[PDB]
């Protein structure tokens, strides 16, 4: 847990998500809605490092993740931890990996895609092109730098 | 059933080479042997929310032909059911309770997709989605291609005009890529030019292309010159005037043309290909919009009819 | 014959209960099983004068789902056999010596009763006119509450939005007080109420009825909520903000339903239904449109066809 | 509302908003832009309290608030506690009092509002009534209840 | 400096009675007294994003009695400054780098407002912004009854016609508001009643004010009726018929009218007041139209010099 | 007489370097001394036979500072002077009996020229034709840059965004090329290029001009930042999706620059420069707008002026 030189805070059951780099972990919590839930949630943001200098951590009260759903946060936090923590003891530890498929949370950048004012989630299939991340819109068929659809 | 029985038809990058060789060798069927009532007692939404005289009589006329029966709509200047305020995928939903299957052209890129998602058990077929797939074009090309050639491998093909943002030669171009040994010419101001993505697809595929000035450089190795519609109001006019004369063909580039050569242009032309040029044993846009038909014919038979009595 | 046998199908007060009956019951029967030929001969005229997309593919739709032709034309922005120079009397002179039937939606109320007066023996029925009666519409709803609820008699209905200008709401309203022992609820603005005629009405046959501010106050209790598309146009920006939240449903708010409570929306829906009750077995609007095809194709076969060999 | 378990250290200096009712954290932490700092901070969410049952709390070092800032929260969490300070003591405590202005968080709910196309701040007079508060746009001047204008 | 010296003139909400009465005895100085070069060498910017005739029209000939030069446009169908997505924000920004004041009229709510931070030291006059205000309309509705009454206090004043979106009656009554002894009485169909937060606005200050059904239970006490045009566009034609007559003037209603009495209404008037009242020494309608030019004199001749020698 | 005295104003090509010099020491002296009655007694024609509002007002501002009356129109969707056939030739012989002055914007390129040869002894000022010129567009550009940076020779200027249409930047280019040791970088899309024949033009006077991808290669020795809008009404939104970054500027992509920078675009500007560029010192677009009066005066008084007693 994070530990200073004084109070320190450890969970039960549930998940931490550790490592996340320096001002994305408001995102992750954003994007994936993490705390639209009655479960407990301890946050430590800008949190003191050594691994790299700083860094952002999540925990999430009786809350599990599918690997998949660990995947997703590849694009965002791709040297992050996963914790699977039950009855007070790391049981499981993983690393996101490039999915196949992000959905929901991108917008496709062509301003003309019928995906922006329908009742549809997002969907793009993942392309790693050895320098970056090819997004293919499953809608309009076009494929951008990640860089790109992340920009908006 | 028949592979494509009850398939949506979206893309041509979801289709195939045995799926477009079926779809090909259907029409021929039909072509030969008319079949008026197969589709007797289907009702197929004819919905053009852009609106495309000349592709909607087309399709139209196809479904008559099979004996189906048609409601749809035209010119969506507003159209409630369609864009004004109520969603497309209110419409499909709604749309999809009416009839057997929909073909529809939206001025949206993956409107057809959309449609899909909210039709149920209602095929939809793409008619066009912006900028981005005209799969039933494609196979009447491809048709064509087949018809006049004798297949649709190892073939010289040349493709002129604007290859930058023609939908129809992008895909055209996908599709001939599924089959083997075929060599492609790309005439094109550089400001139109082939997108680089498309290139990287052929050299991926190990396929053959090169880029061309002029017409006449290639005429006499190409089986399949196939010409589009440069768009006047992209270019700057006095742009238009300086670059025009390389992607224009008048019946005197022809001298050179082997004798099994076919002229495509998904049409209209009017500033590309001289009227002299109708003549020649070469003109064949005519005779491909009329493929139109039984290519359009196969699809519905393909996707409404559970096999194919063919 | 049977009962509506050439008759002109105008409004929802000309129609008896037992008339109701019989066509929703025609109409089940045609759902079960279908008639491709029934009216197979027949030319039926599809008149929007006034556009009407989804209203007119519905009916066009139930035409050809009976075997019958199609002759028409829609958005009036002239069309000089309309509304240009000559009168409607004369265009429906003209157009009675070429069909069978005539379905018209106009902009001015009264028009489907003018026409029955220059119509001859050609049935005209009314596809809506102006404010005043869209009898079909009843129709499909009038079905579509049947065939979820098993009855029309003793239901608690809900009726949601613009109540005052709605003509859909203010017939519903007329046909199910046709019926006995129906309680209704009207849930609107104030400057959009249910008017005081329908109230009187409802007074005078000793029917039930109560106003609420809000959809929960009655959701337990409620078998029908209809709702309806508030005009924005007709509200000040600021006014229909202040007032949206209470007419408006979420899934949130479908916690208290009844099991068997059905969500009703003649449509386009989109300002009043959140899409996130799609999923719910209590959305039924796509179903409700749906049975606009039975309800058209009964009244079509009923006003079209002497007997009902059902 | 302590806590016999691991829950939350208190570092030197800096903020701490406390009594936060449940779901109204993670608002707060995005609505006012609290995460864009590279400060340490430390968020609670769906905590146990002796008087609400659930509530959020929030930390964020070296950094304080103005009464101004405090009572920008009232709207949010009325019955919150900022508590402030220094040399790890709470030298300060303030309850959300109610501005009679908010600015840049709110929406005006009229369609109509210039505001909405427009390079501007949104900016609205407070007035507190019986059973609830009015909030007048400073653009297009309509006032409307605040149950309308914070409705998602 | 005279206190309205280089003030942006956006609401009546950010005037007080003393703003009020400087500009109306400054408007009255200059009707008396004209000062044709007062403002030479200034330009104004007539800025209608929103076209109006009338307004314009007035607004530009008080510019012209001052001597001021003037640029402008209407509506923006014919305009390029914000057309494709420029901001308002922008097209101040510029403007005000040009001219001396900008007067604007457009269709949102706080247009005015937004452009007054972008103008930096040019003031800006709303000449109407959508449902909000329209400060000089009211300024000169003021000077008529200052005028014609002697005084803006202790007044009986009955407003007529559609209360509840006439943004010129709200902003009257908010006027009216900040003087003593004066009475209201609002005579409406309940529809279109004058709405709760004017009325609250009235308990909260102690000024009285009433409802009636008819123009007859007020008349022999009115000091001004002032009429205001029905928006039958939001009505229902045959609503609209049925109440028209509680809110129409023919001149043998002004049987038993005060001497002092006058007819107000911001036009255009139609059906509301019939010709016959014109000729009555009742009807200032027309007079009042003439004072918009005194009182929009007054505001610029206030806004754009220090010190005014009248 | 000054060399510009009753002389036409149609292309920048035509204006040498002493012209230039003339018309920016003319708009120094009246931004410093206005001189209201220059041109009293003299009538204007503001002829926008494209509509161009920006400009227009600019223009016409800069005849009333003048003193100069002005007539005119704007769009020739409201004008009968060369409507159904009369030619601009008969239109400028017309208009030329009338005025002092004619300034014209049209959409063909030549208008300006043509006008020229029919319109007498009344000086032509070109406010643009089509994608030709627009020289007191350029002539505003250069009098900024002039103010802000103390002269026109040697400097570091960077154009970023659409150089293949921007007829502005073209016109800047050609301009700036007539002083010597400016050093020119150039930021654009490959398919939005500096075309050809201006590079060329600057390659025969040995002027250095250089390519980059991104205003950072360039920002720490760039004295005039030049940004256009993007035509993007001319590329596919996915295309223009896919670049856009790369031609847009944020404050914090000026962290490096010189004291003295300063950042240009003619407007609208609006996916180009980012609103927190409006504060920092560099942003001058508005002041380099606010001087187009300064330019637009000088050049109204040089040609309508023998001697300027400046
Ligand atoms: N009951 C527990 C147990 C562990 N943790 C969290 O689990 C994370 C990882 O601890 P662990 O994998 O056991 O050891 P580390 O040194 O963190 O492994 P690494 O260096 O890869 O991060 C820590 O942030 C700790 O706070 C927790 O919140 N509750
Ligand atoms: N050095 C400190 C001191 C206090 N706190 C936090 O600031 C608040 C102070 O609470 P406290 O002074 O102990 O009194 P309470 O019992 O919490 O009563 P109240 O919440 O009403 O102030 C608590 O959230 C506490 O955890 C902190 O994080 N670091
Ligand atoms: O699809 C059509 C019908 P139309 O829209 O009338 O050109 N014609 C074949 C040419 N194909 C193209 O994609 C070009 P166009 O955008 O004109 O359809
Ligand atoms: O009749 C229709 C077709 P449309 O005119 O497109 O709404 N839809 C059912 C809703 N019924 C109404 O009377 C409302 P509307 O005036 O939109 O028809
Ligand atoms: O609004 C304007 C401009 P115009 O459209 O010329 O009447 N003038 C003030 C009139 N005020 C009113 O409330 C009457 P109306 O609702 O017709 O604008
Ligand atoms: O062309 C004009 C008239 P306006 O349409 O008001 O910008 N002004 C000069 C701006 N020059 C440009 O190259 C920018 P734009 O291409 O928007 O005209
Ligand atoms: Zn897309
Ligand atoms: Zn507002």
């Amino acid at each position: 847990t994070h530990d200073n030189k004084l109070q320190v805070e450890a969970i039960k059951r549930g998940t931490v998500i550790d490592h996340i780099p320096a001002q994305i972990g408001f995102k992750l919590l954003s994007l994936f809605k993490l705390t639209e839930t009655d479960q407990r949630i301890t946050i430590g943001l800008n949190l003191p490092s050594g691994e790299m200098g700083r860094k952002d951590l999540i925990k999430i009260e009786n809350t599990f993740l599918s690997e998949d759903q660990v995947d997703q946060l590849a694009l965002y936090a791709p040297q992050a931890t996963v914790n699977r923590i039950d009855n007070y003891e790391v049981v499981g530890k993983s690393r996101p990996s490039l999915p196949e498929r992000i959905d929901n949370v991108l917008v496709c950048p062509n301003s003309n895609c019928i995906s922006h004012a329908e009742p549809v989630s997002s969907s793009f299939a993942v392309r790693k092109r050895a320098n970056d991340i090819a997004l293919k819109c499953k809608y309009c068929e076009k494929e951008f730098s990640h860089n790109v659809v992340l920009a908006n | 059933a028949n592979p494509l029985y009850q398939k949506h038809i979206i893309s041509i990058n979801d289709l195939s080479r045995d799926d477009l060789n079926l779809v090909l060798a259907t029409a021929a069927k039909l072509k030969a042997n008319p079949q008026p009532e197969l589709l007797k007692h289907k009702v197929i939404a004819s919905c053009f929310f852009e609106a495309s005289t000349r592709t909607r009589l087309s399709f139209e006329t196809s479904m008559h032909r099979l004996g189906a029966s048609v409601v749809g709509f035209s010119d969506s200047a507003n159209t409630s059911l369609g864009k004004k305020g109520e969603t497309l995928a209110d419409t499909i939903s709604v749309i999809s309770t009416y009839v057997d299957a929909i073909v529809m052209r939206h001025p949206q890129e993956g409107a057809a997709r959309l449609a899909t998602e909210f039709s149920g058990n209602v095929p939809v077929l793409n008619a066009g989605d912006g900028s981005n797939q005209h799969p039933t074009q494609t196979l009447l090309d491809l048709f064509t291609i087949q018809e006049t050639q004798g297949r649709l491998d190892n073939l010289h093909v040349a493709m002129v005009g604007d290859l930058k943002y023609g939908r129809t030669v992008h895909s055209l171009t996908q599709a001939l890529a599924k089959f083997d040994g075929n060599r492609f010419y790309f005439i094109a101001p550089d400001a139109l030019a082939m997108p680089q993505y498309i290139l990287d697809m052929l050299d991926e595929k190990g396929i053959a292309w090169s880029l061309h000035s002029s017409i006449e450089e290639v005429m006499a190795e190409v089986d399949i010159l196939y010409m589009t519609r440069v768009q006047k109001e992209r270019l700057d006019p006095s742009e238009y005037a300086n670059v025009k004369a390389q992607f224009v063909l008048r019946a005197s580039d022809l001298h050179n043309a082997k004798a099994n050569m076919k002229v495509l242009h998904p049409l209209p032309r009017v500033d590309e290909i001289a009227t002299d040029v109708d003549k020649t044993p070469h003109a064949w846009y005519f005779q491909q919009a009329g493929n139109g038909i039984f290519a359009r014919q196969a699809l519905l038979a393909l996707v409404l009819n559970r096999d194919l009595v063919l």
